């Protein structure tokens, strides 16, 4: 029922190609970008503008026109190039339409790994778009199953690019398939699920145990199934009681700092950075506060004691746990 | 009639939940995201799969993906989008049976506080 049947109907409704109609149409592409290359270097359109901006026009079943302008003012050496490129504009006309059906019957394999049959076509089908193109019309093997690669190889590059995984360069899939096929390899030839280090030998250089474990620790298709059974609780982000035990310690210090002298209280504030958040050095504290470090350094320690001494005789040694 | 759509709008916070141990299992992940993805990927593959001139047939068959891909974050009410694909299983928490639905979030945080 999947919407694929809808596409499966539009796809398998139009016939493919005869046999000689495959090449005849293709050659139009060559001289297409070529005859278009005429105007390309002619005014400096990099041969990609005249084509891309026109292929849009070629797709006159939808947008623009534009460029033609100068392409009609055609000098005495032009008018033939007008039709040539417009006869070549037919190169992007029929081709590409057949294969759509020829491919699909291939995606029926990767019906698993990742992406449903329907998404795999997007990748698989799009590979044809690139592969159709770089076809060596020269060779005498004629287009067909030779495109299957571009497709499938674009499919492997697809399933790799897309999976319920985070990021998978061929650095892990090709390696996990290894330890996997290897673990499954030693398996049938042992009888028990081999350990991790035991696989080390199966592999080789650098393949100890830690690394063999780092791989099957990242992913393959785990990363949980997501939500069975708000399947999981926990917490501690902006702790409630904590954010409450905060204002205390602060306001508590404000009180514990009441029995202090400005030539020490503020000295501490700025110093340890309590005022706002500026942990000013002892120099900044010495500048503003005239007198050079000497008596200041003493005032520094003059504190601590006068700040700890007032503790053992009056608790507050519990604020440390938070 | 701005009901036609051109910019779905999913948040991100709710998901970035990470490792849960004890008793007998750990590893950790979320849903709505892997559900979300469906979208962007498509809406991304569309553009780059057209600019390179993908004539007719193809074009629609794709594009529409977005459409279907949109009936994602929204409401899974048709054929389903099970996880574990192929996966003959569970239902993607798509605001259906959960979030907005009944007894999942709405029927839950209204009184089930």
């Amino acid at each position: 029922s999947d919407p694929v049947r809808q596409y499966l109907h539009e796809i398998g409704q139009v016939p493919l190609l005869t046999l000689e109609e495959e090449i005849d149409l293709a050659r139009k592409v060559e001289e297409g970008m070529e005859a278009i290359k005429k105007l390309s270097e002619a005014t400096g359109l990099d041969q990609e503008l005249i084509r891309e901006v026109v292929r849009a026009k070629i797709l006159g079943t939808a947008r623009v026109e534009e460029v033609d302008g100068k392409l009609k003012s055609l000098p005495k050496e032009l008018k033939r190039y007008l039709h040539i490129a417009r006869e070549g504009e037919a190169a992007r006309q029929h081709l590409i339409e057949a294969n759509l059906r020829l491919v699909v019957s291939i995606a029926k394999k990767y019906t698993g790994r990742g992406l449903s049959f329907l998404d795999l076509i997007q990748e698989g089908n799009q590979g044809l778009i690139r592969a159709v193109e770089k076809f060596e019309y020269k060779r005498r093997f004629k287009f067909s199953t030779y495109a299957t690669w571009w497709i499938r190889q674009a499919i492997n590059r697809a399933i790799a690019d897309q999976a319920r995984t985070i990021r998978i360069p061929v650095h892990m899939v090709e390696t996990i398939n290894k330890l996997s096929r290897t673990a499954r390899q030693l398996q049938q030839e042992l009888g028990r699920e081999p350990s991790y280090e035991e696989i080390a030998e199966a592999m080789g250089p650098g393949w100890d145990a830690k690394r063999v474990e780092e791989t099957l620790k990242i992913a393959q298709e785990p990363v949980s199934l997501e939500t069975p059974i708000d399947f999981i609780p926990d917490e501690n982000l902006p702790s409630p009681v904590e954010a409450a035990a905060q204002s205390l310690l602060s306001e508590e210090l404000e009180k514990a700092l009441s029995k202090l002298s400005e030539r020490e209280a503020m000295v501490l504030k700025l110093r340890k950075g309590l005022i706002d958040g500026r942990e000013h050095t002892l120099e900044e504290v010495g500048a503003y506060f005239g007198v050079t470090r000497e008596r200041i350094r003493q005032i520094e320690n003059k504190a601590l004691r006068k700040l700890k001494y007032h503790e053992s005789r009056t608790r507050k040694l519990r604020d440390f746990l938070e | 009639p701005e009901w036609m759509i051109l910019e779905a709008v999913p948040v991100l916070p709710p998901d970035l939940r990470p490792m849960v141990q004890v008793d007998g299992g750990r590893f950790a992940t979320s849903d709505l995201n892997d559900l979300y993805r469906r979208l962007i990927n498509r809406n991304n593959r569309l553009k780059k799969l057209l600019a390179q001139g993908a004539p007719e047939i193809i074009i629609r068959n794709e594009k529409r993906m977005l459409q279907e891909a949109v009936d994602a974050v929204i409401d899974n009410g048709r054929r389903g989008s099970p996880v574990t694909n192929p996966g003959s299983e569970r239902p993607l928490r798509s605001l259906t049976d959960i979030l907005s639905g009944k007894q999942g979030r709405f029927r839950q945080n209204l009184l089930g506080k």
